[PDB]
């Protein structure tokens, strides 16, 4: 410190006012205030802070809003799929609508340009002259307006060829499952839906049963479970291109229903991308292309990132937890669409895989070569691929996502605290529980650096310190201390840390754009946009380029933070 | 053991031992030793998944004893401990008891879409920027 | 006496200085420069933000005089803003009490469309 800083300097320069807010609240509020206005931000803030709220409670809590402003804000939030609702009736018959917050709309606001980029990449249309611009604009219009009907969007264009291309491109986008029909299912909470289904299937059982209460509960639960599995996957399978041949023997998306962005398929794509990035580390570069093709062939039929049955509050029963794990292993192994052989992957390799001298067994997209690639995938340390039968392969999402979590966390902690952090973390993750001397014997490096690095790891919850007393009353003065690794605490802590960093970035960006509103407003409107040179002064050019450069860096770092934060949701 | 010098564990001699054993495992597991991984990753060729390409602890014993760079005769238990140190630091990988192969992340650590896995490449930002991200910011 | 039991690894000089740094000094591996694809991604983010902020769902932030002059003649506001009720609405998705502010009777008209192949950065 060249000169000591007063607490005024700490408050002004260093972000300390921002360290006292929850990462979830701070992230959601900054995102909503960045995209929508301040009223939506305040409504979402009180919704997250106090939980479930009704319209009267929202009027009472938030200061400065009447009922009309609150209802306008709620309509704006509800169009963008940002607030869920449930209509609840009491004993007196007074029906009231409670409002919640749902993750999906906020994540859409946080995944916008990435969704556009991924759908551009997954378009895969050869020789596009105007189609790319059209897909980009239809995706942007869908995300911005929350949900739209195809007929209402078609009326904005009058020419025939572009309307035909609208029809073809919407059919293409719905075919793989990126734009799905919306309904009241996406606006009711999963917990409330499961509670209603369970209660209806429990009250429906005939009374005066001479059969046991616990197994009656489990029977109603199983019927509610199978109906839950039927209802959640209903829009996922097919609900918008079911119509065939309206006129002239063509397939068109239904001109009666509104489409909405399907976020969970985009999560499937991002998990596939993370697996590709992991596979680019142990084995291969062309082999990475092979594993990428293998994932992209099976990206649509992939299981959920989080099982909706897991959020239903049914984890207290250990038997149901084991049943969920076994059902996951059931579906991931013998789904009728996730099993493939060499020949199925033969017809998808582009004209860039050579494979003439790709391998040396000694110490033209053929079946033997692709089989050898799939085998060297099958022999890797992490379970990238598994064989239910020699020749057919399935990717074990149930036994690879923890592995990807561990690898990403270890590389992050190594890049931010040094290779000593990797060494200690792996040493205390391999061994289940160690003292200090076992570390000093097994991990061959100096004593004081072990103590320093391990002390620094406690601050971010990489290791948990376990006390063992040697006295009648417990004390650390004469006790022996063991060191463990609890994966759950660490993963949660770094997830919230990355959420906080993302929200800090967006808050700084919002402050930068708010403080320099004059120049941005002067350059914003269309008659100068693109020809800023003639009217602006020399200093204004530097100021505008500085603002834009900082904005681009902020959003690029936000994308790079998402690339590490998506892994810890799984 | 032989790691201690004057009653304290050293790091230079241990690092030399780890370097030579990792070089040997690189020579045996990936083809041509390090000679294929030179230049870009485009031209590298890997062995078929039906070969006995790993080296066991006895192979390390033989190679280091022939080299005589460790100045005291060493035990297979020391070899197992050293390979455990390497597999801790993500230098090699174990599939079977006393069976190790060199990985590929370590090779890239010597000498495009963002991946956390290759953190050695991309540089820290130029100073005097107010939108710099610190992992240490939230806790303290 | 109190300050007389120092542990094995410290001397009398290290203690007596309680300045824990409030500023951070540990960066992440995400901090680097911007590439071309990342530039296109940032352009997509900023274009989406600028589109939505002027869109039909914004909400407020919570001369300009009423005197009768004659500069108002043949002079008109440079744009007509879009309200909450000027968009197609699916009647089934929205709840029941929210039907007041939104316009069921009023005609559903607006469906915008915009995308640019040219970067909106002045650098």
């Amino acid at each position: 410190s060249e000169k000591l800083v007063t607490p005024e300097d700490v408050m002004t320069i260093s972000s300390l006012e921002q360290r006292t807010l929850n990462p979830d609240l701070f992230l959601y509020k900054e995102l909503v205030k960045a995209h929508l206005g301040e009223r939506a931000a305040s409504v979402i803030g009180m919704l997250v802070a106090l939980g479930r709220l009704s319209v009267r409670e929202l009027v009472e809590k938030i200061d400065g809003m009447d009922v009309d402003s609150v209802k306008t804000t709620l309509v704006s939030l509800t169009q963008l799929r940002c607030v869920k609702y449930l209509q609840e009736t009491a004993i007196s018959g007074k029906k009231t609508t409670y409002y919640y917050y749902n993750e999906e709309g906020i994540h859409i606001l946080l995944y916008s340009g990435l969704i556009i980029d991924e759908i551009i990449t997954q378009m895969r249309v050869n020789d596009e002259e105007e189609h790319k611009q059209l897909v980009a604009e239809i995706v942007q219009n869908v995300i911005s307006l929350g949900s739209l009907t195809v007929e209402d969007y078609l009326s904005s264009v009058t020419s025939d060829s572009m309307k035909y291309t609208i029809s073809s491109l919407f059919v293409q986008l719905c075919e793989m499952g990126y734009l799905i029909q919306i309904s009241k299912l996406h606006y009711t909470p999963i917990e409330d839906l499961w509670q209603f289904l369970y209660e209806k299937h429990y009250k429906n059982i005939p009374r005066n049963s001479p059969l046991s209460d616990l197994k009656k509960r489990s029977q109603a639960k199983m019927n509610a479970k199978t109906d839950f599995a039927k209802i959640i996957n209903k829009p996922n399978e097919l609900s918008q291109i079911l119509t065939v041949d309206p006129k002239t023997s063509l397939r068109i998306v239904k001109p009666t229903v509104s489409l909405t962005i399907n976020l969970d398929r985009f999560m499937k794509g991002r998990r596939s991308k993370q697996l590709i990035n992991l596979a680019k580390t142990r084995v291969g570069s062309v082999t990475a292309q092979v594993y990428k093709i293998a994932l992209r062939l099976t990206e649509q039929k992939s299981p959920k990132i989080r099982d909706p049955l897991t959020q239903t509050g049914l984890l207290q029963d250990l038997e149901e937890a084991k049943s969920f794990q076994d059902e996951a292993e059931l579906v991931e192994e013998k789904t009728p669409g996730l099993t493939f052989n060499a020949i199925d992957l033969a017809r998808h390799l582009p004209a860039e895989l050579d494979l003439r001298g790709s391998l040396l067994s000694r110490k033209p997209h053929s079946a033997s070569l692709i089989n050898s690639h799939l085998k060297i995938l099958a022999s890797s340390n992490f379970p990238f691929l598994n064989e239910t039968k020699p020749g057919v392969y399935y990717v074990p999402y149930s036994k690879l996502m923890p592995v990807l979590k561990s690898s990403v966390y270890e590389y992050v902690i190594a890049s931010t605290l040094g290779p000593s952090a990797m060494r200690l973390s792996r040493c205390i993750r391999d061994n289940k529980l160690v003292s200090e001397k076992i570390i000093n014997s097994t991990a061959l490096m100096k004593e004081k650096d072990i103590r320093s690095t391990l002390a620094s790891l406690i601050r971010y919850n990489s290791v948990e310190i376990q006390e063992v007393p040697r006295t009648a009353d417990r004390s650390a003065s004469r006790a022996v201390f063991l060191f463990r690794c609890k994966e759950t605490h660490s993963y949660n802590f770094m997830r919230q840390n990355l959420e906080w960093n993302m929200a800090n970035l967006l808050f700084k960006k919002e402050k930068l754009k708010q403080e320099n509103s004059t120049l941005l407003k002067k350059a914003n409107r269309d008659d100068v946009k693109g020809r800023e040179n003639e009217l602006l002064l020399p200093s204004e050019l530097n100021q505008l380029k500085m603002v834009n450069e900082r904005e681009l860096n902020v959003f690029a770092r936000l994308s790079r933070l998402l690339s590490l934060w998506e892994v810890f949701q799984m | 053991g032989p790691w201690f010098t004057d009653g304290e564990l050293d790091i230079e001699f241990i690092n030399s031992l780890l370097t030579i054993v990792w070089r040997f495992i690189s020579e045996n597991t990936f083809p041509n030793g390090f000679k294929n991984f030179e230049n870009g990753p485009k031209k590298n060729v890997f062995y078929a998944p039906n070969v006995k390409n790993y080296s066991t602890t006895q192979e390390i014993l033989e190679f280091i004893t022939a080299a005589q760079v460790a100045n005291v005769e060493l035990t297979p238990s020391n070899i197992r401990s050293l390979c455990e140190v390497l597999v801790y630091d993500d230098k090699l990988e174990k599939v079977t008891h006393d069976c190790y192969r060199v990985t590929l992340e370590s090779i890239l650590q010597m000498n495009e879409e963002f991946s956390i896995f290759n953190y050695f490449k991309m540089f820290p930002a130029s100073k005097h920027d107010k939108e710099v991200v610190y992992f240490d910011e939230w806790t303290i | 006496n109190y300050m007389s039991n120092l542990p094995f690894g410290l001397g009398y000089g290290d203690v007596g200085k309680n300045h824990i740094t409030e500023f951070p000094s540990i960066p992440l591996p995400i901090n680097g420069p911007i590439t071309n694809k990342e530039r296109s991604l940032a352009v997509k983010y900023i274009n989406f933000g600028k589109t939505v902020k002027d869109g039909p769902f914004y909400t407020g932030s919570m001369t300009n005089d009423g005197i009768e002059r004659y500069s108002d003649k043949y002079l008109k506001k440079r744009k007509i803003g879009i309200s909450i009720d000027d968009h197609p609405y699916n009647l089934n998705l929205f709840p029941n009490e929210l039907y007041n502010v939104m316009g069921i009777n009023k005609k559903k008209l607006l469906a915008i469309s915009k995308f640019n192949n040219a970067d909106d950065v002045f650098t």
